[PDB]
RNA sequence: GUUUCCGUAGUGUAGUGGUUAUCACGUUCGCCUAACACGCGAAAGGUCCCCGGUUCGAAACCGGGCGGAAACACCA
RNA sequence: GUCUACGGCCAUACCACCCUGAACGCGCCCGAUCUCGUCUGAUCUCGGAAGCUAAGCAGGGUCGGGCCUGGUUAGUACUUGGAUGGGAGACCGCCUGGGAAUACCGGGUGCUGUAGGCUU
RNA sequence: ACAGAAACCUCCCGUGGAGCAGAAGGGCAAAAGCUCGCUUGAUCUUGAUUUUCAGUACGAAUACAGACCGUGAAAGCGGGG
RNA sequence: UUUAUCCGGUAAAGCGAAUGAUUAGAGGUCUUGGGGCCGAAACGAUCUCAACCUAUUCUCAAACUUUAAAUGGGUAAGAAG
């Protein structure tokens, strides 16, 4: 009997990488757009890289935070394609998991022949309730010593509720 | 020869003392100066606005102007004999009341307490102070032990 | 592994921020060029009306500035207004007004002025700026301290302000914040501030709900179901309190006495209670395992 | 080469280390201020001799080298290959100074004399105050005799004048050879290689469940 | 042609010879230097001053045969 | 010692202002030739001397150095 | 006893971890009718009040790191004046005064300013 | 995910190790670091002082005062950096 | 010359307080490596050397400093109070 330890979905977050800028970038934005309902916030380059083609300051990924139900709603319509089933070291050491697809379209999504297919990464941050006391701007603070979500009770998070196996071995 | 710069030799000087790189703590610009009031001078880093300068960091004077945020203050400065009474404009913040007058002051209301008061007798008082005196004929004594005694100690070589 | 950031040199040099700060609570810059008074005046004070919206009620002070540690003259709370005829929604950027205004006419009680500078009675929410009289005592005047509010347009604590200076303060406002300013346009309206003083805020929130779905009225507001309080009376209990409140703005207090007086914190361990614990164990350990 | 050590035997300038400030050092002849078995332990090894000076001056790097040498030779012989630990302590670390050779070809014609007079990195030599130790060793009780001498012949590479003196620490520590046996065997000390951890009546309870344990 | 590129050598001795006198410092130091806004106040409050000057005489004469009788009512 | 100047493909040497690198020669492969030359088509090749700094970035802009070069070293 | 609001001096206050929260507040919380702010009501604004001290905070704990004192090192190092002191020289000795710092041992762990609660 | 010592994202730590056109030097954090909105306080005008000192200039600075303004709910802050 | 009171960053010290150098061992697949040697290969065994860092230790800094003297520099010790 736990009272308001609810571990659960703070945010959902979609980033799609892509070093390019233009097209094959604005096309991208239209997939979050698409898939999530609010307009994806463009990236940009920290600083020059010249054997990837990327400039400071130039257009690379589009990303977005998706939050509340509709986090749930994409989190779950995500794993699906990796069929309930992830890895022992993606439940990582603050208690935040990640999952990557390859594919766009298998979330339930129809593919243009212009608009290829950039799969993305999807992460998400668990949280508790009281987890606003390090974001907030009055008395501000820390958040415990528990009430930290370990990895360990972020995988059996993900074990009951989306009960996966989360395949050992690397 | 050297350069003129009105900061050098500050290096380690105006540098603020440790951890105390930071907000100015509010008490020293609200204490309130006022003209005849004596005043230390102590440039500080932080703040550079309204600085005073080395050949006075760590001098007295008197206080003869009020601004907004500064305080126009007479300083004494010696230059090859002639000594300089002038007057600069230094931001609060580098400044601080000297208690070098405040054991006179606590002394004046002693005495003018002690003449008034010992008046109504007509006993004469020891107003003046006077410097420490020889220490007086005291005795000493040890009791049931004579006192212990000490040998210088043979050297060895310690290393 | 990794390097160990916090080594001891970590807390040799770690040099503390500066305690309101850790809380979390002050600019002091801000606070610095609110406070310190010019050395044109060297006693004189500066007041500033402190408004902190905390979460469930309301607190305004005016307060000056000492180097022992700032004096506070007149305190009006929102947990007072029950007394006035307003029950409960004591957060809210109405009820910041009658707290305002509570604060400027509780203060105002001293120094003889509740018979001069009322401020604005029957309340617009435009310019009222007040004026002092020649020949009388002249008006008062506060710097309005904010402390760490993102303060935008219809914001509860320069809405506050708004309560003090109708009250009979001379604090320096400008408008181009009081919920009814067009940010693609540049005025008032006015009568939103009609609106946004009286609670019809509050009021057409309880009237788009309620009409949609039951029991979202009640689980959002009960509160405002319980206590015989509904809309159309609303604007109707904060006029008996602009009214009431200003009539009678005094604090009473309530006298205090009683308390048995129990310690039902926890004390600091003596030294030897310490000493021994270490002793207590070691002896504890030894003995458990000279054995197995 | 480099004049003798006479010229630069007396420390009359500050320290000038090796740094941003001065830079182009050819590199301090001296290399290894520790040899023998660096591998060894506390415990079996009982005897801090000691060589120590007892003027104000300089030493080049290059005497360290051969003061070490010769003690490496003396010691190896005595005690054999594995029956000591010599250690140098005297890193040389301020750097000493030639004007360049007031050069001239022939009869010459100018040399422009005295401008720019500062001179150049020409080596390394240590700092050494009185009653400060130069080198160390350490063997068995057994063997002092063979310590001895190791440094009697080290002082001839080695200008001015400087005692040879038998230390009171286990060692190569700081604690009072009187003394050891007993705070080992309670453990106020605890071995670690060469050295040895003072450990105090300070610090949490479980770093000290761990011994007594 | 090289030389000397100074020296600060007796001097003590001169600078010094004849004194070093600490600035005589009157009583009554002159105003010139403070804030205008001082002083285009104090001149009004300095100018209108005798304007109040029959308060001040009475007021005085009050205080002096009041304390004509003080000290005549200890006698 | 001090004052200049260079260093870039296997070699001789261009080149830019801070996005990019050449020529000729050499060489590898075909062709033509009975076979070599010559001629014709294809080709691959350096951290732009070693460095640290600045900068989006340096072969190129600073500072240090290392190798190769040049020029002074006048009154006695 | 204790808290809140505003505070002073800024670690005896920090940090690391362990323990407990009666009431009021202080918080966590619930939502987006308006004001307002976002990619996202994640932060700010606002309207609330269905839960719980999960954390902050507060209260406590650690032969806990740190900071703050004491001791010790040590009358050591260093130094004002002093000598027709020693010493080939480096340097060293004394006389008259002043007199540190580490390692190593101890103790402490924030004091209070105004306004207002609660324990009636 | 592709993504590798480096792209992109998210959590944690992060007294200051960045950053603050430059030599260093001093200064700096819900800042003086970074991002945006609004702009001309780089504006007009007397005087006082500091610094270089002879306590002469220039340059550079500090305090005030008078106008006219930007900014900000406002206190102030701002006469180049 | 005292007594108050400020000011002060040199000698010394420390560097198990920041920066900068630097010896040594215990310790650590931290990392990682590059070589071995035993291993097809295997954080497998054992070596080894790099780098890092966990407790340590040697020795230093004019263009370092937590500390930090001696000698020194302002004021003040009243009738102008
Ligand atoms: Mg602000
Ligand atoms: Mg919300
Ligand atoms: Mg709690
Ligand atoms: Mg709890
Ligand atoms: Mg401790
Ligand atoms: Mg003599
Ligand atoms: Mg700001
Ligand atoms: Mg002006
Ligand atoms: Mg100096």
């Amino acid at each position: 009997e736990n009272p308001m330890r609810e571990l659960r979905i703070r945010k959902l977050c979609l980033n799609i990488c892509v070093g390019e800028s233009g097209d094959r970038l604005t096309r991208a934005a239209k997939v979050l757009e698409q898939l999530t309902g609010q307009t994806p916030v463009f990236s940009k380059a920290r600083y020059t890289v010249r054997s990837f083609g990327i400039r400071r300051n130039e257009k690379i990924a589009v990303h977005c935070t998706v939050r509340g139900a509709k986090a749930e709603e994409i989190l779950e319509k995500g794993l699906k394609v990796r069929e309930y089933e992830l890895r022992k070291n993606n439940f990582s050491d603050t208690g935040n998991f990640g999952f990557g697809i390859q594919e766009h379209i298998d979330l339930g999504i129809k593919y243009d022949p212009s608009i290829g297919i950039y799969g993305l990464d999807f992460y998400v941050v668990l949280g508790r309730p009281g987890f606003s006391i390090a974001d907030k701007k009055r008395r501000t603070g820390c958040i415990g010593a528990k009430h930290r979500i370990s990895k360990e009770e972020a995988m059996r998070w993900f074990q009951q509720k989306h009960d996966g196996i989360i395949l050992p071995g690397n | 020869t050297n350069t003129k710069g009105k900061r050098r030799g500050t290096r380690y000087m105006f540098s603020r003392p440790f951890r105390k790189h930071g907000v100015v703590p509010l008490a020293t610009y609200m204490r309130i100066y006022k003209k005849g009031d004596i005043v230390d001078i102590k440039g500080m880093g932080t703040v550079q606005k309204g600085m005073p300068h080395k050949c006075y960091h760590g001098k007295t004077g008197r206080v003869y102007n009020v601004t907004q945020h500064a305080v126009g203050i007479v300083v004494n400065k010696q230059v090859k004999g002639k000594i300089l009474a002038k007057r600069i404009n230094v931001r609060i913040e580098h400044i601080k009341h000297s208690k070098s007058r405040d054991s006179f002051l606590k002394r004046v209301k002693e005495n003018d307490q002690k003449k008034k008061e010992a008046k109504e007798k007509g006993t004469w008082v020891q107003l003046k102070r006077q410097p420490a005196p020889p220490r007086e004929a005291h005795f000493v004594r040890t009791n049931g032990k004579e006192p212990e005694l000490l040998e210088p100690i043979p050297y060895e070589f310690m290393a | 592994f990794v390097k160990v950031v916090k080594n001891k040199a970590y807390f040799k040099r770690y040099q503390v921020k500066f305690r309101r700060r850790r809380e979390g609570k002050t600019d002091y810059y801000a606070r610095k060029r609110l406070v310190i008074q010019d050395k044109n005046k060297y006693n004189t004070p500066k007041y500033r009306m402190i408004v902190r919206v905390t979460n469930r009620d309301i607190i305004c002070q005016i307060a000056y500035a000492r180097i022992e540690g700032d004096m506070i003259v007149c305190a009006a709370y929102a947990h007072e207004l029950p007394k006035y005829g307003v029950k409960v929604g004591l957060t809210n950027y109405a009820a910041a007004y009658c707290t305002g205004l509570l604060l400027a006419r509780r203060l105002l009680n001293r120094f003889g002025m509740d018979k001069i500078y009322e401020g604005q009675v029957e309340v617009t929410g435009d310019e009222y700026n007040v004026e002092s009289i020649d020949g009388q005592p002249g008006a008062f005047t506060c710097y309005l301290d904010a402390g760490l509010a993102r303060t935008t347009t219809g914001n509860k604590v320069f809405g506050a302000l708004k309560g003090a200076v109708d009250g009979g303060l001379s604090i320096p406002h400008s408008t181009k914040r009081f919920p009814g300013y067009d940010s693609e346009s540049k005025e008032f309206n006015a009568e939103v501030h009609r609106k946004h003083i009286l609670g019809q805020n509050v009021a057409d929130y309880m009237r788009y709900l309620i009409e949609e779905d039951e029991d979202a009225y009640k689980k959002q507001f009960s509160q405002y179901i319980k206590n015989n309080v509904t809309p159309d009376m609303m604007e109707e209990m904060y006029k008996k309190a602009h009214a009431a409140i200003r009539e009678n703005p005094v604090y009473e207090k309530k006298p205090k006495k009683e308390v048995k007086k129990k310690r039902w914190n926890r004390p600091k361990m003596s030294l030897a209670q310490k000493k021994d614990r270490v002793a207590q164990k070691k002896a504890s350990f030894l003995r458990a395992q000279e054995r197995a | 080469g480099r004049r003798p050590a006479r010229c630069y035997r007396y420390c009359k300038n500050k320290p000038y280390p090796k740094s941003r400030f001065c830079r182009g050092v050819p590199d301090a002849k001296i290399r290894i201020f520790d040899l023998g078995r660096k591998k060894a332990k506390v415990d079996e090894f009982p005897l801090g001799g000691h060589m120590v000076s007892d003027e104000y001056e300089q030493l080049s790097s290059e005497a360290l080298e051969a003061a070490r040498i010769c003690a490496n030779k003396y010691m190896v012989k005595s005690c054999g290959r594995d029956g000591f630990h010599m250690r140098v302590r005297l890193h040389p670390f301020h750097v000493i100074r030639i004007n360049k050779m007031l050069s001239c070809a022939g009869a010459d014609r100018l040399q422009t004399g005295m401008r720019g007079a500062f001179g150049k990195p020409q080596g390394t030599v240590a700092r050494v105050h009185i009653g400060q130790v130069i080198m160390s060793i350490r063997t068995k009780l057994q063997n002092e005799e063979h310590v001895i001498e190791a440094l009697r012949r080290a002082k001839f590479k080695f200008p001015g004048r400087q005692k040879i003196h038998i230390s009171k620490k286990w060692g190569f520590t700081k604690f009072n050879a009187d003394e050891f046996e007993n705070m080992v065997a309670k453990k106020c000390l605890i071995p670690d290689g060469c050295g040895v951890k003072y450990v105090p009546n300070h610090g949490p309870l479980d770093k000290w469940r761990v011994l007594h344990s | 042609a090289k030389s000397k590129n100074h020296t600060t050598h007796n001097q003590s001795r001169k600078w010094h010879r004849n004194g070093i006198k600490k600035p005589r410092s009157q009583r009554y130091e002159s105003l010139k230097g403070v804030d205008p806004k001082f002083l285009r106040n104090m001149r009004f409050a300095k100018k209108h001053n005798k304007k109040g000057l029959k308060k001040m005489q009475a007021n005085n004469a009050k205080a002096m045969s009041a304390r004509a009788e003080a000290i005549k009512a200890l006698v």
